[PDB]
């Protein structure tokens, strides 16, 4: 009954870090947005960073002005691509294969959840 | 434990069997490498200059060759090309045949 | 607790992985990627959960004091990952515990939070954005285990336990150092006493 | 390489072998003797896989490049393929040429320097002599030609000797799993009474290098190029072995 | 001739004592092939010679000097360099969080203005008291035999010498410190003037 | 072939070839201009991703006014990369690498008149 | 540090050479240049690192009280070469450390100097150009080492364990006459208390 | 005597003395100055009459502009007249002409200066 | 762009050893001047010793006196003197060797270092 992927947190003031709880295959893979007035999903190159692998760092502090009462964190993982790719000289390793179990688990994590 | 081995001999030659089933003193590989009785690994003979035979295609491109040893002044080859003999002597000179 | 290879190469753990190597007498490796060695993917695996427990043990720079973990507003649970090592109350009894990887506080017998809560939490830090003085020890520990599981020689592990009892000595004077704590002022009793 | 071998034939105590080039077919003997030297002068009797006693002539050297130019199709019968060529002093200098992309056949000039107007050089291939020693593991022979190998146990050993005598450079390359190590051994040694100035410079030793790994991930393979005779009367290493 | 002042490579001369350490021949050069005690030398050389700095000595410490933030980004780089990194008076503050200086207090790794802190940067094996250098190299070639090719003998020695060696640091500090509890202190310094 | 040369920035650029050769990544001494010369650390700056080739890491910039690098290769006559010790096996490449130093170091101060 | 071979030979050398030899047990050398001996090459080198290190530790006649060095008035910065085994200031706190080979001034944070400093400096000597005393002490532990590295026997490695520790106390006995130091008046501080 | 020298024209001059050593005959090399610098080749512009004087073939005279005749000796770099292999001897005469080849290319720094 | 062959003492009134550091192949390459009227090159024999590897003792006072400010330490290397000579009977050792690319190398210190 829990959604795993998506939750939001309330902003309280000025909140500049979020912590992420699912795991998630890339950076791209999380997307956050405020909420309160429009979806603005933000950018990951100067709006927000990931200042370690579960935390991410907002550089202005929202709240409740800019009528942005809350933030929305969530990941979407890209069915087209694929994270491993498979080449006949290259070594199988726990990394390439643990990979694309999980991405195809990822994505049914989203469709369940959304459901 | 601080176990050591040494190995004298290295007569052995090439193995490809396992190395746990491989007698000591055999060896992975050795090129141009020669296990001459006692003494110990060593390279092989210089293989010294003697004239050459002619061009790549003089001979045959599969010849059959045998060396003819009738005195010792007179030693040979007896190559034979695909169609036709050929006859050096070890000197390298080629002593023609005529058919 | 993730895979070894997950870990990001870096110059310090390149050394780290090269050190624990050394024990058992295994010549050092110049890159971790790409490598069919099964003694250095070991070293790897040795060297996080070496780095994972000397993290849990409480240190000054480790404890967090009174961060606040923000509960979904959807959900009103709180995620009590992994990541966190320790989960304590900033006052003297702790009331909050584990129930399906949620915070669960055992006084209310309720997960569900509204507002976030302030806890002191020792967070997971890699191998790297570790003080210097605590990644020798913590090579020193790791090499202890190494040889002990694969190459166990009585001569080297005599030496590595002493290096390793030398190494936590240092790492303690790190924490004094760093932490300069005091006992009458910076002692919270007694800093009301002091009042005059 | 594309080299072809037609026939190898032995008298009682040398063999007369002839092979074949892509260019040409050439006729050669490898002699078996156990010490003599294969040609007049000739230091050390070299193994230079094509020997010829060249004389250099008047005409090839010139002033206006310090470099004496030789050109192979004279010396032997016709032009090569790829190889690398060493060409040897009466005395003990050698100088070896990279085999150029061409291969010998555009470009068949070898420029030794200075004024080589007429000496007794030697001019030759290089051979490849590969050893690959094996592995090191713990072998005792039992039973009158059995020898039984203790898999038991993991043995990490420390490093390892080669016994020379009456032999010159060689490279003991250490490949492990990860990494791979040479220990060019060359010379006599800074110090020693051998490494005198002019001397032929090869002889009797023990050279102990340092090979660490699992002794049974690591290859030892041991190869020489440079023209000089190779005599490896012993091998040994030195282990911890724990037993496991 | 033996006016020469001509001085070796001291880099090199080190290595060659921690080869030396066990009786192997000493290497001519350290770049080139790789050559595997060369090369488990050097590493331990430099491996204690980082030890050594981090542990903290008068000369090692800097006091007082100022990190500033990119003047866009606003944050300071916890370089690989910096072994240490404490506050100037008490309760040190700053640490590292994915390479960037962050106050733990504050919970802010966004700094302006610039920060005041003690660091220990690293050295070379230069640049350092010949007390440590030879601490360094006796520690150096104490490690190199107990790890790679072991001699029960050597061991027994180098680890007297190390305490020696250990000794006699502490007393370059200490005579380096100059440390005075009455007046160079800051506590009865205060309580001595009358 | 000169171990003197400047490039141009020629816009944001992040890489330049080398054409000198050189023995180690230490001896390549890189300054760049254009307001005032200006040193920078070689290895935490730039990369090499390959032996000839920097890397700026990110598009230094004519902006600035650093619109000039300068490429200049000083080897250190004072720390030799090899030294011969009493005892040590004597090589075909310590011998070479001994020369080739001492040969750059003459033909860096000869660039330099 | 320097070469071995690069130091002239002389007659207290040339001893000391035979000395350390003989505690493997090899014969005495007659000289020492032009020899293909590789263990006298080796007494060379262990008996330069001792002199070195014996020579570090601070001895009346080695510290040098209150030297001034000078720097280059056009490059205002002095050289804080390697013979100088120690530098430290005359003043209780000692303020000159290395930066880049040359005297760094750390509380300044400038290494640009002019009219000179004074300081207390240990400065290098040879073999020779060192009391009696302090020779058979520099011997006897090269002899120790020297034992170790190459042919480690454990019946003379006992002998000469014994041998230095009367080696050090008799050059600890030569310092005491040698520095004549008086608590009463030589005393910095006692002295002023004892006025009247 | 400088490796570095310049001599006045002189109208037509055919022959020149150098008195500095040279290890080889394409070390030396020729220039005319006045106008650009002309770089001219070894055997076809010049020849060498003796090892120790040097004459113009073709006599540039006071002619187009170029007032004087540059000669100095610049030993190459990149080319070794001897090199080292891991076999052979390492005969005394090779040691030597490495070590004055080497030599020779700092003293043509020493002499600009 | 420091010139560490050539380096000038200041006199500062009657001092009898300076330090000289480089180093030189031979006691003959350095070369000792009074700066201040004229370039006065002192004599090895009597005008100036050693007593030290890397230090020389002057025997009189200049100071102030005699119009010489300061002294000029320098270094030399003779190019068409070398220290070391190859001979067949001889056996290469590390002195021979590295005084062969050393000597050179001081040359070309010199040369960089006067420009």
């Amino acid at each position: 009954n829990v959604i795993k992927t998506v939750l939001t947190y309330q902003l309280d003031g000025s909140n500049r870090d979020f912590n992420i709880p699912f795991e998630y295959l890339a950076r791209k893979f999380v997307v956050v947005t405020l909420i309160g007035v429009d979806r603005k999903v933000l950018t990951i190159n100067t709006d927000y960073r990931f200042a370690t692998r579960t935390t991410i760092s907002l550089t202005k502090a929202w709240g409740p002005a800019d009528g942005y009462t809350t933030i929305e964190l969530r990941r979407v993982t890209s069915t087209t691509d694929r994270l491993v790719d498979f080449t006949d000289g290259s070594i199988l390793r726990a990394y390439d294969l643990n990979v694309a179990q999980i991405q195809t688990m990822h994505v049914a994590e989203e469709a369940r959840d959304l459901t | 434990a601080l176990i050591s081995q040494s190995i004298k001999n290295l007569k052995g030659g090439i193995s490809q069997q396992p190395d746990i089933l491989r007698y000591p003193d055999q060896g992975s590989r050795q090129v141009n490498g020669w296990s001459s009785e006692t003494e110990g690994l060593q390279k092989r003979p210089p293989l010294v200059f003697l004239n050459t035979l002619g061009d790549n295609g003089a001979l045959g491109q599969a010849p059959y060759i045998h060396l003819i040893n009738r005195d010792e002044h007179e030693q040979y080859y007896a190559v034979f090309t695909g169609s036709g003999i050929r006859v050096f002597d070890l000197s390298g000179n080629e002593k023609q045949v005529r058919y | 607790m993730r895979s070894y290879d997950m870990n990001v190469e870096t110059a310090a753990e390149l050394s780290a992985v090269n050190d624990i190597l050394a024990s058992i007498g295994e010549p050092p490796v110049s890159t971790l990627e790409g490598d069919a060695n099964a003694d250095a993917a070991n070293a790897r695996r040795i060297l996080n959960k070496i780095n994972r427990q000397i993290q849990s043990r409480g240190w000054t720079f480790n404890i967090e004091e009174g961060i606040t973990l923000l509960p979904d507003v959807y959900s009103n649970l709180i995620v009590y990952s992994d990541d966190y090592l320790s989960l304590m109350s900033t006052s003297g009894q702790s009331i909050y515990v584990n129930r399906g990887g949620y915070v669960y506080d055992r006084t209310s017998q309720s997960d569900r939070f509204d507002s976030g809560i302030t806890v002191n939490i020792i967070r997971l830090r890699d191998y790297d954005e570790m003080p210097e003085c605590f990644r020798y020890w913590i090579v020193t520990k790791a090499s202890r285990q190494f040889n002990n599981r694969f190459f166990g020689a009585p001569e080297v592990e005599g030496v590595l336990q002493e290096e390793e009892d030398e190494a936590r000595r240092l790492c303690m004077e790190y924490e004094m150092d760093y932490g300069g704590y005091n006992m009458l002022d910076g002692d919270a009793f007694t800093s009301g006493l002091l009042t005059r | 390489e594309n080299v072809q071998v037609l026939a190898c034939q032995s008298i009682s105590s040398d063999m007369y072998v002839i092979l074949r080039n892509e260019f040409n077919t050439f006729l050669a003997r490898i002699s078996f003797t156990k010490n003599a030297i294969d040609l007049q002068g000739e230091p050390y009797r070299a193994f230079m896989d094509m020997k010829i006693r060249y004389t250099i002539p008047s005409g090839t050297y010139n002033d206006d490049t310090f470099t004496t130019s030789i050109h192979i199709p004279t010396i032997y019968g016709a032009n090569f393929g790829r190889g690398k060529i060493t060409v040897l002093e009466p005395d003990g200098k050698i100088t070896v040429f990279e085999q150029p992309t061409a291969g010998w056949n555009s470009d068949p000039w070898l420029r030794l320097s200075g004024n080589l107007e007429g000496r007794m050089v030697y001019i030759g291939f290089n051979i490849n002599f590969v050893y690959e020693f094996s592995k090191f593991l713990i072998k005792q022979t039992a039973d009158d030609g059995s020898t039984s190998t203790e898999d038991i146990g993991r043995l990490q050993l420390r490093r390892a000797w080669v016994n020379y005598e009456n032999s010159g450079t060689f490279d003991i390359y250490v490949e492990n799993q990860s990494s791979n190590w040479k220990y060019t051994m060359a010379g006599a040694r800074l110090g020693s009474n051998t490494l005198r100035a002019g001397r032929l410079n090869l002889g009797t030793g023990q050279y102990r290098f340092p090979v660490v790994g699992n002794a049974k991930f690591n290859t030892v393979y041991i190869l020489s190029d440079e023209t000089t005779p190779l005599n490896i009367i012993g091998c040994g290493w030195e282990g911890n072995y724990l037993r496991r």
